[PDB]
């Protein structure tokens, strides 16, 4: 087509979605991790994660307001990944890299799994 | 704004 | 902080939100324009428009599944702007610029109003 | 990935 494009549009949209999350506006699901609860927007979770995409496209699960993750999932790893989903920023540290990679593998967040693999390979 |  | 950032994350999120819109997945509102109906996600509309932000933060309107726009709003202008919201791409043409600018002013989409004003000023 |  002959469209023009606003370079900062996608980033501004994500920033606003994160402001709605902060203020708990229109959040429609609670993700339960080892008795730690995280409120979020189903559409943002689906846009970022192959696991949430599969869950909320399921005719029965699409209607659930609570999703319980596998008990092996670490709440801090989930929190870091939820922050990444809403900001593009990943708080990756020596002390959390293993939990973050394991959580990204479970959530099916391929780009996160890739950078964790590379950061781990550099330390060996 | 840009030409994409 | 000491975060790393994935450059294409925001764009990939918006692309996935647009794929959900195309497939009518988790859309939670119908916007009615001069008897033309557009299905969308409330959160994306709020992230892009000052008008939708005010509407869906209202305690009564946040619960509506149908929103009727002012009858002076042109459906094509709305369609072009809805596409922009989900893609960052604006189909701005000599034949639609006046309707697009009038719709962007009503929807409170300041960056769109700005480029329309500049494109109109260049033609005078 | 970049340093923001
Ligand atoms: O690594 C990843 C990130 C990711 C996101 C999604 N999301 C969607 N895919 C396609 N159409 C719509 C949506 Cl919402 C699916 C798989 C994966 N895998
Ligand atoms: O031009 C514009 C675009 C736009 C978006 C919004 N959205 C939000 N603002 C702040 N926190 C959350 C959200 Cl969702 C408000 C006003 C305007 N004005
Ligand atoms: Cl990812
Ligand atoms: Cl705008």
């Amino acid at each position: 087509d002959s469209c023009i494009q606003f370079t900062r549009h996608a980033s501004d949209v994500l920033l606003n979605l994160n402001r709605l999350r902060s203020r708990d506006i229109l959040t429609d699901v609670v993700i339960v991790v080892s008795r730690e609860q995280f409120r979020a927007h189903k559409t943002v979770l689906m846009a970022c994660s192959g696991l949430f995409y599969s869950i909320f496209t399921d005719q029965l699960k699409c209607n659930l307001s609570v999703i319980n993750l596998d008990p092996e999932i670490n709440p801090e790893g989930f929190c870091i990944l939820l922050d990444f989903m809403y900001t593009s920023r990943l708080n990756l540290r020596e002390g959390n890299i293993m939990a973050v990679m394991a959580t990204a593998m479970y959530l099916q967040m391929e780009h996160v799994v890739d950078t964790c693999r590379k950061f781990i390979k550099a330390s060996e | 704004w840009v030409i994409p």
